[PDB]
């Protein structure tokens, strides 16, 4: 029984557990659209992380050799 | 020099000419890699039973709160990389004719 | 950035080299060594709607003085002409990764040869030689990022 855990899971109940079957139709849609868009942001954020490890390593080579 | 500087320059231009094409080829590969990673991580929606249609919309709502945290954790890693990249880059930086031809001839 | 001008000099049409020789022979009208000293470069500059200093005048002579005799001869004058007739660093960095195939952070000879054969043009033993010792300006068999920038100056 955590105060911040009980309140967190209530966000579903306040947003979903109360209304229409025809709005739940066109609301579960936008809930997936948000995941897909965030899953796209997460893919691009991962790819940029790969390129930075190369960018950083090339810098570590340059900073060393130029000394 | 063993070869003419006109060839030396013609070869240098053709090296970048394909290195660009390998980059655009790399972008198309990364475009296809994303769509595949999105049909796996974001299996599209399809239908239900009005009662047990809801416990999935509840499950989606919980997913968004976790996806955005995973997106934040990788973003904050990219953010700290930007700080170090700019810091590392700061360290290393420390270490007429045609107007004449007409007015002559 | 130097051996990019000699190429433009090499590809001058003999109808362009004629106009330059003609314009060069007016330039040097009344010079002892028949070459552009500071008087000659002085007149034609102040009369070209300018007025550079006697010191500032020499740094245009010495910018293309591959002789050291304080006088721009005709061959140096062609380099001077093509100097007044590239690729951004941020863009050359993105391509530096395409060479470095093993992702180590340098461009060894093998990665250079693979790109050269991928150009479709016929590579020779002497094309590969001259190019590597042109880019590798300390003879370590590899081209680090800083040299690759000097290597691709002004390349289209
Ligand atoms: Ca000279
Ligand atoms: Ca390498
Ligand atoms: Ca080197």
């Amino acid at each position: 029984r955590e105060k911040k855990k009980i309140l967190a899971e209530r966000r579903k109940v306040l947003a979903i557990d109360h209304l229409n079957e025809d709005q739940l139709r066109e609301k579960a849609k936008e809930l997936w659209q948000s995941i897909y868009n965030l899953e796209a942001e997460k893919f691009d954020l991962q790819e940029k992380f790969k390129q930075q490890k190369y960018e950083i390593n090339v810098l570590r080579n340059r900073i060393n050799d130029n000394q | 020099s063993k070869i003419s500087a006109s060839r030396k320059l013609q070869l240098k231009t053709l090296l970048l000419q394909i290195a660009k094409q390998e980059l655009e080829r790399e972008a198309e590969e990364r475009r296809g890699e994303k769509g595949r990673a999105l049909s796996t991580r974001a299996q599209p929606l399809e239908l239900l039973g009005f009662a047990e249609l809801q416990d999935l919309a509840r499950q989606l709502h919980a997913r968004v709160d976790k996806v955005d945290e995973e997106r934040y954790d990788i973003e904050a890693k990219v953010t700290k990389n930007i700080t170090e990249i700019a810091d590392l880059t700061q360290k290393i930086f420390d270490l007429s004719a045609d107007a004449m031809m007409q007015a002559l001839l | 950035m130097d051996d990019i001008y000699k190429a433009a000099v090499e590809q001058l049409t003999e109808e362009q080299k004629n106009e330059f020789k003609a314009a060069f022979d007016i330039f040097v009208l009344g010079a002892e060594d028949g070459s552009i000293s500071t008087k000659e470069l002085g007149k034609v500059m102040r009369m070209l709607g300018q007025n550079p200093t006697p010191e500032e005048l020499q740094e245009m002579i010495d910018e293309v003085d591959e002789d050291g005799s304080g006088t721009v001869d005709f061959d140096e004058f062609l380099v001077m002409m093509v100097r007044s007739m590239g690729k951004s660093e941020e863009e050359l960095s993105d391509l530096f990764r395409m060479f470095d195939k093993n992702a180590d952070g340098y461009i060894d000879l093998e990665e250079l040869k693979i790109m050269l054969q991928a150009t479709g043009e016929t590579i020779t033993e002497d094309d590969i030689e001259e190019l590597m010792k042109d880019g590798d300006k300390n003879n370590d068999g590899r081209i680090d990022y800083d040299e690759f920038l000097e290597f691709m100056k002004g390349v289209e």
